[PDB]
Order: structure tokens, then sequence, then C-alpha cells
RNA sequence: GGAAACUCAAAGAGUGCUAUGGUAUGGUGACGGAGUGCGCUG
């Protein structure tokens, strides 16, 4: 049992991930 | 000190948590664009998809919002509620909105930052969480109706 | 061979056109646009 | 029409009187939207090969709408498309036989 | 150490646009609803008044 | 003739009372600058400038509604909002006080039988847009079951021995639950064999059994003789 | 008594809104689809 980048992409839509969103939130680090 | 200055300032801490549907609806109809009637009626995904449609709008005229669209208008702050996560995840999206707003401050003339702006007031409340950077960036405009 | 044109000549007559599942496949481009009685005599 | 399109595509664990149930009771509510008509009548020729309904289709909606043109040009449309199918089946049957 | 409270969150439970009913959560346990014959008796005793 | 009155706001809405030496009863013009049957009008100059808006004497020895009215009906249902089905719109007279006193946002449909009335129907509904003139027997409330929905109140003039059971039908297809029935009865055009009394009484007795309740009659006597105003509302279940 | 209101509550009346399960999806591989046979309608 592998994971795989599709399945925890659309995993992440339909479980409601915003575990992506807050790591953005804490990187994106006001670059520009 | 007395209850009622105690009790104002625990309202003063819980000003934007909706207790229930009265307060939700005094909450909610705060708007820039529409009315309180219409507002209070509008959900979280019409102001968001025509909200993503005016960043798309500011995003052409100027290329640094599309990581705006990355983070703070992404499909994952449809159901962020603010209130919710902790002190450093409050930190991290409230200099998020004090970068959206000082990028966003000259742009103040043209109606998609208006209405991408919107979402920012009624998803995330910074007209009454991150106000005096709104107020700050926005000072230039006193002569006009978006102050 | 001996039928092969007429097959593409079945693959190329007009077939009957509808608007009706491209509705269903269609996206707009849409923008948003910002927000005394006849009766009552005058009260003097 | 993304109800019909969803329940075309599932394949073979739909009914195609399942589809003739949606379109029947669609056809019933916009009799006078023809580009209904022709959809209907276009996935019974085009997908099922059924003539005889496919003119009754044809019939009906010229029945309820015999105003714009779209639907007798495309009513002669399936005409000679099922004219030419029997002449090339006569000649193709010909050319084996 | 790992921790976690009641997240109650307030979009699940007052909506969000004002024209929609509440939700009403339910939980089917016992401990829940107490008093389950004296219940049904008094609302079958106001059903024959 | 030149003279100068007082407008004022009568109990019932939407018609007034002009106060002078004689005071008249009146109503506000929808067609403004011109009469429609020779009655006299009264110019106002409410307060962009003020405009001249202008008012109609209602007479009620040309008017069975308006004798009603002055001789003091409890409640019209006629009314500044709504839509009154006139039967019997024998020509324009009453049909207009009844349009402006429903006012821009309602609706009265004129019912008449003969032609040449309905010649001069169509003409004032030009100018009056809030009358829908339905030439049509209202024997037959079908043949115009197409044109009208959900009237509030009905209003019948007819004078036809047959009154009760147009009244009947048509409230019966285009009237509301609890809906007005205002009926002007003419006891000789009934029938002359009997007295007014007993004409009235079979008539309220008639309109009961078709389940209106009637509120109140008004004899309205120095206007006309032996006529009467039955008020009643559509009860539909329960007089009781 | 009076004034103010993006103030806080307690209640009353009316109006609006498809407000629509007369016994809830086409289907717990116990299933579905295709075809056949029986049944049914004109």
């Amino acid at each position: 049992p592998p994971p795989d980048e599709e399945e925890q992409l659309l995993a992440k839509f339909v479980f409601g991930d915003t575990t992506d969103l807050q790591e953005n939130l804490a990187k994106f680090n006001a670059d520009f | 000190s007395s209850l009622s200055d105690q009790l104002a300032q625990v309202a003063s801490n819980n000003a934007t948590v909706a207790l229930d549907r009265k307060r939700r609806q005094k909450l909610h109809s705060a708007s820039l664009i529409y009315n309180s009637k219409t507002a209070a009626t509008q959900d979280y995904d019409f102001i968001f998809e025509n909200a993503s449609k005016a960043l798309e709008e500011l995003s052409q005229i100027e290329p640094k919002f599309a990581i705006f669209s990355r983070t703070l208008f992404s499909e994952s702050s449809i159901s962020l509620d603010r209130n919710v996560q902790t002190k450093e995840e409050i930190k991290d999206l409230d200099n998020a909105i004090n970068a959206y707003l000082l990028l966003a401050s000259s742009k103040w003339y043209l109606a998609p930052t208006l209405h991408a702006t919107e979402w920012l007031v009624r998803r995330f409340q910074i007209h009454v969480k991150n106000t005096e950077m709104l107020l700050l960036s926005t000072l230039n405009y006193y002569q006009t109706p978006v102050f | 061979s001996k039928f092969q044109e007429i097959e593409t000549n079945l693959k190329k007559l007009p077939k009957l056109e509808t608007g009706f599942d491209a509705l269903a496949n269609k996206k707009k481009k849409k923008n948003v646009l910002p927000s005394n009685d006849w009766f009552t005599l005058p009260k003097p | 029409a993304m109800y019909l399109n969803y329940m075309k595509a599932r394949g073979n664990q739909t009914s195609y009187k399942k589809i003739h149930n949606i379109y029947n009771q669609l056809l019933k509510l916009h009799p006078t939207n023809v580009d209904i008509w022709i959809s209907c009548a276009k996935y019974e020729y085009e997908v099922h090969a059924n003539f005889k309904s496919c003119r009754n289709i044809f019939q009906n909606g010229l029945r309820f709408n015999p105003d714009v043109p779209k639907l007798w040009y495309e009513y002669v449309k399936f005409e000679l498309n099922f004219i030419t199918k029997l002449i090339n089946r006569r000649k193709v049957m010909g050319l084996i036989n | 150490m790992k921790i976690k409270t009641i997240k109650r969150s307030a979009d699940d439970y007052v909506p969000v646009k004002s024209t929609q009913e509440s939700q009403m959560p339910r939980n089917l346990n016992p401990e829940l609803h107490p008093f389950e014959r004296a219940r049904e008796y008094t609302k079958a005793l106001n059903a024959t008044k | 003739g030149g003279a100068k009155v007082v407008i004022e706001p009568h109990r019932h809405a939407g018609v007034y009372i002009a106060r002078g030496k004689e005071d008249l009863l009146v109503t506000k013009n929808m067609a403004p600058g011109e009469s429609v049957y020779g009655e006299k009008r009264i110019s106002v100059e409410e307060p962009v400038p003020p405009t001249k808006v202008e008012y109609r004497v209602w007479n009620p020895f040309r008017s069975k509604l308006a004798a009603g009215i002055m001789g003091g009906l409890d409640e019209l249902f006629i009314a500044p909002g709504k839509k009154v089905l006139y039967l019997g719109a024998a020509s324009g007279t009453s049909v207009s006080h009844v349009s402006d006193v429903v006012g821009p946002e309602g609706v009265v449909y004129a019912v008449e039988f003969s032609h040449r009335p309905g010649r001069e129907l169509i003409s004032m509904a030009k100018k009056r847009p809030n009358i829908i003139p339905i030439i049509e027997d209202a024997r037959h409330p079908q043949k115009y079951r197409m044109l009208i929905g959900m009237v509030d109140c009905v209003f019948a003039d007819v004078a036809q021995p047959d009154q009760a059971r147009i009244i009947a039908l048509n409230s019966h297809m285009f009237l509301k639950d609890q809906g007005g029935v205002v009926i002007s009865i003419k006891a000789n055009c009934i029938d002359s064999t009997v007295d007014a009394e007993t004409v009235f009484a079979r008539e309220v007795q008639k309109l009961r059994e078709e389940r209106i309740k009637p509120l109140e009659q008004l004899t309205l006597e120095p206007y006309e003789r032996d006529h009467c105003i039955v008020v009643g509302r559509y009860m539909r279940s329960g007089l009781k």
C-alpha cells in the first residue's frame, strides 16, 4: 500500500483538508 | 472594575463569533457591495465565486495577486473559519491579510478590488478583526464612497 | 476497400445538431454590478 | 442536460427506459423548446437506430411547435439520413451477395 | 503533550444565509434522553385527552 | 362653479370629501384633464414645482355605489390596492370612480354584455389603464375565465332577475375567501309583484344559500326609491 | 412626561417562501443490465 499524488489531491478535496492552506499561510512570508 | 465592564470586555473578545441566528444576520449583513437585506441572504459560495472572478481581473491588472489566489482566495478558504484555529494560525492569516491590504491599497479606484476584498470582509471579518490595517491602507480615499 | 468510401461517406453525413449537451457543458463569464404614495394627501 | 449526460454516460448499468422516462417528463414540461426534441430523437437514432420511434418523436415535436424552421430542417435531415442508410445497406448487400 | 478541545465552529450550527433553517444535530443516547417511558406515557395521555 | 373647497380624506380609503358650503363626495382622477360623463372636477396644486392633480365629483344620483357611500356603509371592500370585478359595467359611469378609487396598483375588470357600452368602455379604459374591459355575458363566467384571475371584491350592478345566480357563479370562479361581495339590488327589476322588503329578504336568503354571509344592507333611499346595497363577504366555509 | 438608536429584551398581528415522502433512491452480487417466456394495454 503506497501513497499516490492524485489520490492524495482528491482526498484532500473530499475530506476537506486545509493542511496545505495552513502550510501556505505559514510559508508565503510576504515575499514580494 | 464592574461586572458590566468585564462583560463588555468579553463581548469585545467574542465580537465575531455568531452564537445564534440574529447575531449571524447582524454580523453577515455587513457587506461592502450589497445592502443588508441582500447581504444577509447571500452564501459563501456566491460571494466567493464572484470574488474569485474579481481577483482574476485584479491579477491580470497586477500579477502579484496570484499567490493570494493560492492561499487567501483558494477553495479551502471557503470552509476555513477564522475563530476556530489557534493564535499562530491567526497571526499567519493576519499577516496574509496585511499583505493583501497593503498590496491592494493602490488599486482602490477600480471595482475588482472592491469585489475582491468583499470576501475578506465577509469570510475573514477584517472589518472588525484586521481593522487598523484596513483604515490605514485606505486612508487616502477619504473623499470617496469606498471609504 | 470496396465499401470504405461509402463507410467514410456515412462518417461524413451531416448529423443532427442540437445545443443541449453543449448547454450542459456551458460556462459563463459574468461580472457583478454594484448596489411617495398616490393616495396620501399632503400634510400642510 | 447534465442529468441526461450523466445518465447516458453511466453506460451499461443504466437503463434506456430510465433515459426514456426522463426524456418523457422533460418533453412534457418543455414542449416548445425544440432542442430537447432534437436531442431526444438524436439519442434514439444516432445511438440506438430506432427509426419508428424517431419518426414518432419528430412528428410529435412538429405537432407541438410547427413554427420554428429548425425542427423542419432536422426532420428533413433525419429522413434523408434514413433513406441514405437504406439505399447504402441495399448497395452493401448487393456488393457482398 | 497533545491536546484537543471541542471546536463547535458555528458554521455547522447556525447557518450563513438567513433564508434557511437551522441544523438540528441528533444524538440517540438514552443518557441524553432520560425519561423514555414517562414521556411517551404523557404523550399517550395527551393524545387520549 | 369657480369656488374653492377643502379636500379631506373620508373614512373609506381612497375616497375624499370636498367641504365647501355644500360638501361633495370626491375621488382622485386617474386620467387628469378630462371628465368622463360630465361631472365637475376639483384641481388642487399639490407640492420640481408643485403639480396640478385633480379630483372628480361622484354623483349619488348617477351611482348606486356613491349613494351607498354617502348614505353610510360600514365597510366597502373597494380599496386602494384591490381587484374589483364589476358586473354590469353599463357604461363608464361608476366604473371610472371604482377604477380611480382602486388606484394605479389595483385592477378593475369591467364586465358588460352590450356592445356600444363596450365601445365606450374600451375608449375609457385607454386613458384609465387599470380597467380590463370584458365584453361577455356574466351569466357564463367560463367564457371569460381565462382573462380574469382571483379578484378581491365583486360589485354587482346587474339588473336581472337571475342576479343571485350570476353573483354566485362569478364569486365561485374568481372571488377569494373572505373577499367582498357588494350588490345593488333593484326591487322592481327583480320582480314587481311583491314588495321591496320581500324581494330584499329573498335575495339575502339566496346569497347565504350560495354561502355569501351578508354583513350589512342599506336602502339608499333619498337617491333611489326601492333600491338596496347588500354588502357581504364570501365566507366559503362556515357562515355560522 | 419627553428625546435619541447599526441599543437590549418581552410579547401580538399580518405577509412572504415550493412550504410538496399517502406511506421516500432503480439496486444491503441478497444486486444490476441485456434477452426470452408469462402477464398487461389499445
